[PDB]
């Protein structure tokens, strides 16, 4: 090879660009073989709320197809509403703390723009203080009148029990 | 990691054990392959011993590893235990 | 060939935040002299029972007083004699003895022994020297012993007038001023989906994702365990890879163009994240 | 009910039901899991498929369909890791390997 | 007439398994049988030994596989294991 | 009314491993494209189509000798 | 109540469970999705004992018993 080479490494796998990056290797320095690289676990983390089953091995669904189950086949099927695309996709809107990522909101209108029909009201948003406005909403809701008719006093609990639910709509199903 | 380390077997060292293994006259290529045997013998007493402490789901090996792989690899070492 | 890496700019490096502690002790009593001023009826404490972070505070205002995790710990000390129970963010995450009053991996709570002291911080930092009514978050679908044992602690530990239970996503859609629509909710412990209609929620067909914020700290912290696979010399936490998932983690738009293509050379240089350590 | 094998079940030849009464009566545990008499029968019924397998190869060598001890010895000790396994086991009527040193060849 | 239990069926099998056409004599039979008894006694035995090693009264998959590792050396090993977790893998699953 | 079949989508791509399909990705365009196209045809064209059954359902053509 | 948790019937994507590209094939020894030759490689020669942890990563580990 030195002679056809005068006649005429780390850089072709890519496993050192996996681990490390185009820079060559470390040399075992103070502040060289204490670095964490970051490639994959970029885009490869926050993609396991919409393809479960195969990058985490979680069996269930995605969140796109959650979207589409309850939007084309069950609300279509539920009697007692009236409109089941023509309310529902008028506000879609996104709330807890696991949201605050680039481009998220865009995914999901382009999964629900393939699921649903042509010409449905798409308008997908998020809400203005995502991780603090679960506070505010109970802070608003906690002195009205129908608060007032859902609490429970303490002589409500000494007589119903313990396992006793004022049906607020907000709440879970009465037992 | 570290470096090397099988150098750390030095010469007067493997000189110390031939005298004591009664040897007058020691040739230079008997230091690499002193290093090249006790590499291999500690590396089939090690992989037992670990062994032996992977099966007892600990993170630390004891002595009691050393002793039960060295009695199974049919050298048993008293002083310790077993 | 050298040209790869000579004309390759010096990196810019990124340190490591871990969730550390933060030097504050208020006892804050200035918020029972303006609860006592208003007129009856219209003072309540709200507590959000937030499984990354529980809230409180009092309804009159717009941002939460304590903003703590549910870590607590307890100590004794023989060299000094004496038993220390400290909890909240006063942990500093030098000593941990650390067990959290939500179980790993889910928003329901079963470490009571916990929750008690958390509730314990909460009325002690809001300034309880002495009876407001208490509107407090849960989980979609709690199970009825939590329930059950969420309301013994509230009656009979503390003494309360009133509490009413409420789901957090439904509070935060019913204060963003929506009528009709579907709350998609990512919280740290499960992923909520739930219709609802005219104000109403329509939990007997709302499905969850069992996936959250939790789940992408323990994920992410699996994947640096196995990418360094020869060992890496650093202690690998799960809060300081969630602070890497906070900011360096985006959901990618066309994801298997995205990633077939990612790790070329051309261009790695401003696609990869680096991280010091100590 | 149907009864059927444990080695079935296992998908081995070896039998998982009589390993199990060995163990059990061979004075090695008060008791014994599940798992051992199949992993058991599983390991005997692979070591016993390579031996027969180059055993095979060695009599096919000498041009016979009938595998004799000769060609056991032949099969384990050109075999490293199964010489090392019977390094301290004899085999009757097994002979030895052809091997002549190259010193005592002719000139 | 006492019956004698022996393992020839089984290696029989084993050989139609991998040489369906090749044929196996009386001594090498009695051999291989000595060879799996061999085996045996050695693997419980280790076995045995690493339960009385650790405090426990049960010999589970986890001891046999361990021992294996400590007995069988390199490749055969790893075989050897593959073979005994597919085996009680499979038998796992079908009840 | 003419239809083909371009291929199976690329969503069931991989349900079995070795299934022997073209794989093509789904068209990132409208369901209903609406356009209009001018195209002339000359009258032996029109002869030729009304004399003898021409290339669609012609196929004992493929003899070729009478 | 707490069931309304609900899987899924759709073919999965396989990506690779070494590095994160898209993958196509596995293996039979330690059944693997990888990429290429260099992560075959990588696979084959493994120190023991993390085999059964890119699994254990992935789900479906099945530790014995
Ligand atoms: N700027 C940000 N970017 C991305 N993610 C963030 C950001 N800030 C916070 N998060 C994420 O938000 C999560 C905290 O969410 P939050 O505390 O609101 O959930 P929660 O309401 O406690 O859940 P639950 O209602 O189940 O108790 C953390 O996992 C964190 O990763």
């Amino acid at each position: 090879x030195x002679x056809x080479x005068x006649x005429x490494d780390w850089s072709k796998s890519l496993l050192h660009a996996f681990r490390y990056g185009p820079r060559p290797f470390d040399p075992s320095s103070q502040a060289e073989t204490h670095r964490v690289h970051l490639n994959v676990e970029r885009i490869r983390v926050p993609e396991v709320l919409f393809q479960p089953a195969a990058i985490a091995g979680v069996d269930q669904a995605g969140l796109v197809e959650i979207a589409g189950d309850i939007l084309c086949q069950r609300l279509p099927s539920l009697p007692g509403i009236q409109d089941a695309p023509d309310a529902f996709l008028r506000d879609v809107f996104l709330t807890g703390g696991n949201t605050l990522f680039q481009n998220f909101d865009e995914r999901l209108r382009q999964g629900l723009m393939a699921l649903l029909p042509v010409g449905a009201p798409l308008r997908v948003r998020r809400a203005q203080d995502a991780i603090l406005d679960a506070w505010r909403g109970a802070a608003g809701w906690a002195c009205t009148e129908e608060a007032k008719a859902a609490w429970i006093t303490r002589e409500e609990y000494l007589e119903k029990g313990g396992e006793y639910i004022k049906e607020h709509d907000l709440g879970n199903a009465f037992a | 990691v570290l470096r090397d380390n099988i150098q750390g077997i030095t010469k007067p060292a493997i000189r110390r054990l031939a005298r004591r293994g009664g040897v007058k006259r020691i040739s230079g290529l008997i230091y690499e392959e002193t290093r090249g045997v006790l590499k291999v013998f500690l590396e089939n007493v090690i992989r037992d011993a670990v062994t032996y402490t992977e099966h007892a789901k600990r993170k630390t090996v004891t002595a009691m590893d050393v002793v039960y792989a060295l009695k199974r690899q049919g050298r048993t070492l008293y002083g310790f235990g077993g | 060939r050298d040209e790869p890496w000579k004309r390759l700019p010096p990196p810019t490096v990124y340190p490591v935040k871990e969730a550390r502690f933060e030097k504050y002790i208020p006892p804050q009593l200035d918020g029972r002299e303006r609860a006592l001023a208003q007129p009856p009826g219209q003072v309540a404490i709200v507590i959000d029972n937030g499984s990354h972070s529980v809230r409180a505070g009092w309804n009159f205002e717009d941002k939460p007083r304590l903003a703590i995790p549910p870590i607590m710990s307890k100590y004794r000390d023989r060299k000094m004699g004496k038993t220390f129970s400290f909890a909240g963010s006063d942990c500093y995450a030098a000593r941990s003895h650390i067990r959290n009053a939500f179980e790993a991996g889910t928003g329901i709570v079963s470490n009571w022994d916990v929750m008690e002291h958390v509730l314990d911080y909460v009325f002690v930092k809001l300034g309880m020297n002495e009876d407001m009514p208490i509107v407090m978050t849960e989980a979609v679908a709690n199970l009825p012993y939590s329930r059950k044992s969420m309301s013994e602690i509230i009656f009979e530990c503390y003494g309360a007038p009133s509490l009413v239970y409420g789901i957090d996503s439904l509070f935060s859609f019913r204060h963003n001023q929506g009528q009709t629509g579907l709350v998609v909710s990512s919280s740290y412990s499960a992923t909520h989906v739930i219709p609802v209609y005219n104000r109403k929620a329509l939990l007997s067909q709302a499905i969850r994702l069992n996936w959250g914020g939790w789940h992408m700290a323990e994920y992410m912290l699996k994947l640096l365990k196995l990418k360094y696979y020869t060992g890496f010399p650093g202690k690998l936490n799960s809060s300081q890879t969630e602070h890497m998932v906070r900011d360096f983690c985006y959901v990618s738009l066309d994801y298997d163009r995205e990633l077939a293509g990612y790790l070329d050379w051309t261009g790695l240089e401003d696609r990869e994240r680096i991280v010091q350590y100590p | 009910a149907k009864a059927k094998t444990r080695s079935s079940r296992a998908g081995l030849q070896f039998p998982v039901g009589r390993v199990h009464r060995l163990l059990r009566k061979g004075n090695y545990a008060e008791r014994v899991g599940a798992g051992a008499p199949v992993y058991l029968a599983a390991v005997l019924e692979y070591l016993t498929a390579e031996i027969l397998e180059l055993a095979g190869n060695a009599a096919r060598d000498n041009k016979k369909t009938r595998i004799i001890p000769r060609h056991l010895q032949l099969a384990i000790r050109n075999d490293e890791e199964l010489n090392k396994l019977l390094g301290k086991v004899t085999i009757a009527q097994g002979g030895v390997l052809p091997n002549i040193q190259a010193v005592l060849l002719p000139k | 007439r006492s019956r004698k239990e022996s393992y020839s069926v089984y290696v029989y099998k084993v050989l139609k398994q991998v040489h369906p056409d090749t044929g196996i004599s009386s001594k090498a039979m009695g051999i291989m049988n000595s060879f799996v008894n061999d085996i045996f006694e050695r693997i419980a035995g280790e076995a045995s030994r690493l339960a009385h090693y650790n405090k426990r009264s049960t010999i589970t998959s986890r001891e046999i596989q361990t021992a294996v590792r400590l007995l069988l050396p390199g490749e055969l090993a790893k075989h050897a294991v593959s073979e005994g977790t597919k085996a009680v893998t499979k038998y796992t699953s079908s009840k | 009314g003419a239809c083909k079949r371009v291929g199976r989508s690329d969503a069931y791509a991989t349900e079995f491993d070795l299934e022997a399909e073209e794989y093509v990705p789904i068209p990132k365009g409208e369901v209903h494209k609406k356009k209009e196209i001018v195209q002339d045809v000359t009258l032996h064209d029109l002869d030729v189509a009304n004399a003898r059954p021409q290339g669609g359902q012609d196929i004992i053509s493929m003899m070729g000798q009478l | 109540t707490n069931i309304e948790s609900a899987p899924s019937l759709a073919p999965m994507k396989h990506y690779c469970d070494v590095t994160g590209l898209p993958a196509p094939y596995l293996d039979p020894k330690t059944r693997l999705r990888y990429h290429n030759k260099e992560i075959f490689a990588m696979i084959r020669n493994l120190p023991q004992g993390m085999g059964e942890q890119f699994l254990e990563a992935r789900g479906a580990h099945t530790v014995l018993k």
